[PDB]
């Protein structure tokens, strides 16, 4: 009999993992304060890493990596990927990104210094505000704007400005891949992603079109739910326009660049938050959320460390979560690709 | 990486590797609060003596 | 060096005193003539916590038999180790108590409470560092019950810095016969929440339980339940008598077990559970574990799974892997980590001596601190208000010069008590 | 010369304590009599080995160190131990009745009829030293008296030698090991009330030495003697530059210069390598970079926690054996690009070597192999702030019940210097979390 505490009440994902457990009769779900459990489904912030690996006899896991933030964070990620040599600052799939703090708390000067490297040399120059704090965010092409509203930490990336438009409908979208790694450090992504989709056509010279959010597409987007289904098109549908459309598959155009940037960020901080050697073991479920542009381009836009899923995929998902990441250490009486490193 | 201040002897040597540059009460009021604490316990068992002569 | 100075009162607590001091003798290498024939220096390394040591190399227990009828004495002295106890160390009147607590504690037995002070002053003199008392006695009869918490009193009175623990013996219908036992009983519980450190609750129902119902004994004698009361105090006792170090003396024990002071009421208890005259099978490290942890092992006819842990100690003796011992009391608290207090942290200590008892390859003594006692409590409670709703059978007392409001002063407490330990059993963290 | 006093409180400091002095004269060549014949100034001598052994006319060295314990069947041991003539019964001090686990016990009750005694025979050590640096305090954070005496005596220490520093050796609660439920609340008043009297107190959890001897000495169940053994060689490595020549750590001021930046941050993490079986036939030397590497390893840590998520502000490496600076400024550098090594930004990332070529020393029979090379690494890190976490949770969870509060506050300690040692400690957490975070 393995034990396991809750406290996180508000992830819809490991509520179904909770689910399956005590499903199996071989999982007891004990108080949120009992020290005495097997496997902990902390909460989101300020789980007691520190107290995790001091019972003995008892051999402990967390779906959570202690550090795992420095990935998650919209500032975080890009002082990651600018002063990481793993990543360095010439990284192709990611977009131009620069920390902007406001005047009353950094790359003020560094921003503006390529962006008036755009005017010059008659190139797009359409940027995007944004951060950590968000439902707040601002596409502009003149920086002026830009900075005052952040005065009103953000961070400030190229707007992809040629993106890839499905048909019918000239419209925007990006990719949403789950990766569960491991206590062992394994990486494995899951065969089901998702496209959440606008359903407004893309507007080159409003904010419904351009931001892609399950939310926004069903609040001030109108045309909601005319093309697909809740806005999400799977990897099926996806695949299949792809071949009719530009002649060419899923796994080839995009998913050979998801599968890269998926493990060049998961093995860049690798020796800062691996368990291998630790008290206590960690595993999580991450978010990736991608762009594909015109000329089937993959790009990073940022990680989740608490992602939700779809409601189709909850089942495989979460059942696929209990057999690699908690039967693996706790063993009882493939979906995922395994990514390689 | 600058290894500076190298002294050596007999027994051993002792250097520093430099990586990277940077970017009480009194004896009066501790014996009032022990004398204090004492009070309290012979407190406590006059009370108790009180009680068990009751 | 640590002194205990042991009393046993009135009848069940002299025959169940003289069965423990016959036990420990025996594990100590003592005869019944107070000369040393053992062959281990573990025996003699903390013998002073209950002997004296005279002229010859003699052991003397640091007993004291205390009675208001000189029959269970005369049994006593004339017992198989009647002859090692100080002679003068016998203190007993002529009277009796009748099974009357108010005969004990007020009038039979305040004629003949100085003169047993005085050889507990004469015993508490000769000790280089005195830890405390234990005293042996029910709480059903009058001597061991009345005449025992008054002692207990007075002790605390003179000796008021020392620890008071009590081994008292819970009265049942399912043994005795005698109407008034509750009335004694509630009365004597009264006196043990106010002016005992540590009581372990030996209850005769559940000594009944385990005789009657698992040993298969059809016609139970006070020698059967007497003989799971000696192995139970040669178990407890067992941090007190050799070198080890958890619970070493009495007051680091209570230390460890008691979180509030009114809440030190022990349920003991043992494995494996065994008969006079019967062990051919050799337990093992998690039937040992198992079996202490069972209800049906338990010395106080009380439920653990209707209550929670408070604390718990654990004693196995005899040789036997340490670390397997420590993974089977380890996968105890973590199979059953409800019945735990949650906002105690590692609230079970476990200890482990090489010498085993008398017959016995291996053993493990159990001591829980557990809200479940409140069902033994409430047991007396209602056998005691059927009688006192109607003021049946008071005479035998008022007749002593005891009012009523005693009666329901002691009443109240002990439902008091009741109240207390079901608040601990809810609280959470 | 500067000398230095051990003062060896409670049962873990005064067994801790037999194990190092046993150590020491291992290491100085001093027979089990006091006789040291590599010794030729007979009766006298300013050596470094000076500082922690006196000398008589007879030739006889003999520990600067006080033994105290509430209770007499543990220093016992040591008057009738293997180097009882080491010591004078002067050095000796001990009670009838101990502090019963409880610190209140041990600090109001029964160490105010004791304590005047044990500040005499310091005295009378102290009036022998020409020079004397400061004392070295050996002492469990969860007994009665390693707890509730040594707080007692750390303030009467600074009274009568206020320009005397004074550095801990603590025994860490942890219940595989431990005898008593209150072990959190001792620990979190013991170092309430010591704070503001140690320099440099070196923090190691009996957890992490009992993993340690269970995974690298293939000790099924690890007793007292083999905790201890491991631990007086940790304690031989801190020392080691105070009783031998160099220029690292060569006097108690200098432990605090090196390592304690801010005052009260001054619980700096040990890690030791190699620890190996004796058991073992052959076992492959380690090299200087194998074992400067396991430095970073929380499995060779005197404390469970990730410095990794955390940052340094010191960081000392103390080396034994065959060890030359060139094999450790390349270890040093390959570490750095491997390892998540964070220094605040108010510190240079640096670190002070010392280098002693003797190897270390291992007591005859133990099970400690003898190694051609090792290390101890004294590392300030926020990181250590989870084992203050970890207490102050404990601490908390009985404390919101009131759970033996009684036995507190029946010894005359009133229930506020509970919420007050809380609060400290609720202040030092915000402390190391404002440095390190
Ligand atoms: C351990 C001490 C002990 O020997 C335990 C019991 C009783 N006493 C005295 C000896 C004794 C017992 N029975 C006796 C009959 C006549 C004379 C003496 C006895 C004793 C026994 O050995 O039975 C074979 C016994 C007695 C009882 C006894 C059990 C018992 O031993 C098996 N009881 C459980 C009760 C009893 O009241 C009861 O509730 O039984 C269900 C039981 O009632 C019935 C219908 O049997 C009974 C039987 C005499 C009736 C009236 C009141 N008393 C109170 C205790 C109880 C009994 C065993 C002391
Ligand atoms: N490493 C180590 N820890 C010890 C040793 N002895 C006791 N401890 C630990 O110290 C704590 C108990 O404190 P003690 O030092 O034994 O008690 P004390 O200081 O003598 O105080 P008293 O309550 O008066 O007995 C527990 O956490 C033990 O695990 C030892 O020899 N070595
Ligand atoms: N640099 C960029 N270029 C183009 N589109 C961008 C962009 N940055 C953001 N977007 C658009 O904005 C949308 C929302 O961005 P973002 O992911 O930061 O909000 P969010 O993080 O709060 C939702 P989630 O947490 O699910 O990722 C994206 O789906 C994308 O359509
Ligand atoms: N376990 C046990 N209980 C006993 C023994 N003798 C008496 N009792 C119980 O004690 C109660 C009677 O009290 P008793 O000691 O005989 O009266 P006292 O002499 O006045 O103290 C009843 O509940 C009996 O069941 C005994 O030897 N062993
Ligand atoms: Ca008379
Ligand atoms: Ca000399
Ligand atoms: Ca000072
Ligand atoms: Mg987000
Ligand atoms: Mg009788
Ligand atoms: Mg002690």
């Amino acid at each position: 009999m393995y034990t396991f505490v809750v406290r996180d009440e508000n992830s819809s994902v490991y509520a179904e993992v909770s689910r399956l457990l005590l499903a199996t009769g071989q999982w007891k779900r004990l108080r949120k304060d009992n020290p005495r459990f097997n496997l902990m489904l902390g909460e989101r912030n300020r789980l007691p890493f520190g107290r995790l690996g001091h019972e003995p006899g008892l051999v402990q896991l967390v779906n959570y990596y202690r550090g795992a933030d420095k990935l998650c964070r919209k500032a975080s990620l890009v002082k990651l990927i600018k002063t990481s040599p793993e990543l360095s600052e010439s990284c192709t799939w990611f977009p131009e990104s620069y920390v902007i703090y406001p005047t009353n708390l950094d790359e003020r000067e560094v921003f503006l210094a390529a962006y008036n490297r755009r005017r010059e040399g008659r190139e797009g120059n359409v940027w995007i505000a944004k951060s950590s704090a968000g439902a707040g965010i601002l596409i502009s092409s003149e920086a002026s704007e830009l900075l005052d509203f952040i005065d009103e930490v953000h961070v400030i990336q190229k707007y992809l400005e040629k993106p890839l438009l499905l048909e019918p409908g000239h419209r925007k979208f990006d990719i949403r891949s789950w990766v569960l790694v491991d206590h062992l450090y394994n990486i494995y992504l899951y065969r089901e992603g998702v496209l959440r989709t606008s359903s407004e056509p893309y507007n080159s010279a409003d904010k419904t079109c351009h931001l892609t959010n399950h939310c926004i597409q069903k609040e001030y987007s109108k045309n909601y739910g005319r093309y697909e289904e809740g806005n999400e098109m799977f990897f099926e549908e996806f695949n299949q326009y792809l071949m009719d459309a530009l002649n060419t598959t899923l796994e080839n155009s995009i998913l050979l660049q998801i599968k890269h940037i998926i493990r060049s960020c998961l093995m860049c901080i690798e020796p800062a938050i691996s368990t291998k050697h630790l008290h206590y073991q960690s595993f999580q479920l991450f978010g990736f959320d991608f762009m594909v542009d015109e000329e089937l381009k993959v790009w990073l836009i940022e990680v989740n460390g608490a992602p939700a899923c779809a409601q189709k995929l909850y089942a495989e998902l979460c059942q696929g979560i209990v057999d690699v990441a908690i039967s693996s250490v706790f063993p009882l009486a493939s979906i995922f690709i395994k990514l390689h490193h | 990486m600058e290894v500076i201040e190298l002294n050596k002897c007999t027994s051993g040597q002792s250097f520093e590797v430099i990586l990277k540059p940077p970017s009480d009460p009194s004896l009066e009021e501790i014996q009032k609060k022990l004398e204090a604490a004492e009070e309290r316990r012979k407190y406590q068992e006059a009370e108790l003596l009180k009680h068990l002569a009751e | 060096m640590r002194e205990i100075v042991h009393i046993q009162a009135g009848q069940c607590g002299n025959q169940i005193g003289a069965k423990f001091w016959e036990v420990i003798s025996d594990e100590h290498g003592i005869d019944p003539t107070g000369s040393y024939h053992g062959d281990s220096d573990l025996q003699l390394e903390r013998i002073n916590v209950y002997y004296n040591e005279a002229t010859g190399n003699k052991y003397v227990p640091r007993a004291i038999l205390v009675d208001l009828e000189p029959g269970t004495m005369d049994s006593v002295r004339s017992g198989p180790f009647g002859q090692i106890f100080r002679p003068d160390n016998f203190v007993f009147g002529q009277s009796g108590a009748g099974n009357n607590w108010a005969k004990g504690h007020y009038t039979e037995g305040a004629e003949l409470v100085d003169s047993v002070l005085d050889v507990v002053r004469k015993e508490s003199e000769s000790c280089d560092c005195l830890q405390g008392f234990q005293l042996t006695h029910s709480l059903g009869g009058g001597t061991g019950s009345g005449m025992g918490t008054l002692l207990i009193s007075k002790i605390r009175e003179e000796y008021p810095d020392r620890i008071m623990n009590t081994f008292s013996v819970m009265p049942s219908p399912k043994v005795s016969d005698t109407v008034v036992e509750p009335y004694n009983a509630t009365l004597s519980v009264h006196q043990l929440v106010e002016n005992t450190d540590e009581t372990y609750c030996i209850d005769n129902e559940a000594l009944y339980d385990i005789c009657f119902r698992t040993l298969k004994l059809t016609t139970p004698t006070y020698g059967d339940l007497n003989h799971l009361v000696s192995a139970t105090m040669s178990g407890v006792t067992t941090c007190l008598r050799f070198p080890g170090q958890l619970n070493a003396d009495l007051r680091k024990l209570a230390v460890n077990m008691v979180p509030f002071p009114r809440l030190h009421f022990f349920m003991p208890g043992f494995a494996p559970l065994t008969s006079r005259g019967s062990q051919y099978r050799a337990l093992t490290v998690p039937e040992l574990t198992q079996q202490m942890f069972d209800s049906k092992n338990m010395m106080a006819a009380c439920d653990p799974r209707h209550g929670r842990y408070l604390t718990v100690a654990a004693i196995f003796r005899g040789r036997m892997s340490m670390k397997e011992v420590d993974e089977q009391m380890l996968n105890v608290q973590n199979k059953n980590s409800s019945y735990f207090v949650e906002w105690i942290p590692n609230n079970v200590k476990t200890a482990v001596c090489d010498i085993p008892p008398r017959g016995l390859k291996m053993s493990a003594t159990f001591i829980g601190n557990s809200t479940a006692i409140q069902e033994l409590f409430k047991r007396i409670s209602e056998q005691f208000t059927a009688m006192f709703r109607r003021k049946a059978f008071l005479h035998w007392y008022t007749g002593e010069g005891m009012d009523e409001m005693e009666f329901t002063e002691a009443e109240s407490n002990m439902n008091d008590l009741v109240s207390e330990y079901q608040q601990y059993q809810d609280a959470t963290a | 010369m500067r000398e230095c006093i051990s003062i060896h409180v409670g049962q873990a400091g005064v067994q801790i304590g037999n194990a190092c002095w046993e150590l020491y004269c291992l290491e100085h060549g001093i027979q089990p009599d006091g006789q040291m014949p590599s010794d030729k100034t007979i009766g006298g001598g300013d050596d470094s080995f000076n500082t922690f052994f006196s000398e008589t006319g007879a030739g006889k060295h003999v520990p600067r160190a006080v033994f105290v314990d509430l209770e007499p069947t543990v220093i016992d041991e040591v008057r009738t131990g293997t180097y009882r003539q080491l010591f004078h019964p002067e050095q000796l001090i001990t009670g009838k009745e101990d502090a019963a686990n409880n610190y209140a016990r041990g600090h109001y009750t029964i160490g105010k009829e004791i304590i005047d005694l044990v500040l005499d025979r310091i005295r009378k050590l102290a009036d022998q030293c020409t020079g004397l640096q400061g004392f070295l305090v050996f002492h469990s954070f969860g007994g009665g008296t390693g707890s509730g005496f040594t707080s007692l005596l750390m303030e009467r220490l600074s009274v009568d030698y206020g320009k005397k520093s004074k550095l801990e050796f603590s025994i860490y609660p942890a219940p595989q090991v431990s005898t008593a439920v209150v072990e959190p609340y001792n620990s979190i008043l013991t170092t309430h009330t010591t704070l503001e009297h140690s320099d440099c107190a070196f923090m190691v959890d009996n957890e992490a030495i009992y993993d340690i001897c269970r995974r690298n000495l293939d000790i099924e169940r690890p007793t007292y003697t083999n905790l201890n053994r491991l631990i007086s060689q940790i304690v031989s490595s801190i020392t080691a530059s105070l009783r031998f020549d160099g220029a690292l750590n060569v006097d108690l001021t200098e432990f605090q210069t090196n390592l304690v930046p801010y005052p009260r941050i001054h619980f700096p993490l040990a890690t030791y390598a190699p620890v190996i079986s004796a058991e073992k036939a052959y076992h492959e030397q380690l090299s200087v970079a194998e074992i400067t590497n396991a430095c970073f390893e929380p499995a060779n840590q005197m404390v469970k926690c990730d410095p990794r998520h955390g940052k340094y502000m010191a960081c000392c490496l103390l080396y034994r054996g065959d060890v030359v600076p060139k094999d450790v400024n390349a270890a040093i550098a390959t570490i750095k690009t491997k390892r998540s090594i964070q220094f605040v930004d108010w510190c240079p990332t640096g670190f002070k070597v010392g280098i002693n070529y003797q190897p270390p020393t291992v007591v005859p029979g133990g099970d400690l192999a003898k190694v051609q090379r090792a290390v101890c690494m004294l590392s300030n890190t926020t990181a250590i702030a989870e084992a203050w976490a970890r207490l102050d949770h404990k601490f908390d969870l009985m404390y919101a019940k009131r759970a033996f509060v009684h036995w507190y506050v029946g010894e005359g300690m009133e229930e506020g210097e509970f919420s007050e040692a809380r609060e400290d400690m609720a202040a030092l957490e915000k402390d190391y979390e404002e440095v390190g975070v």
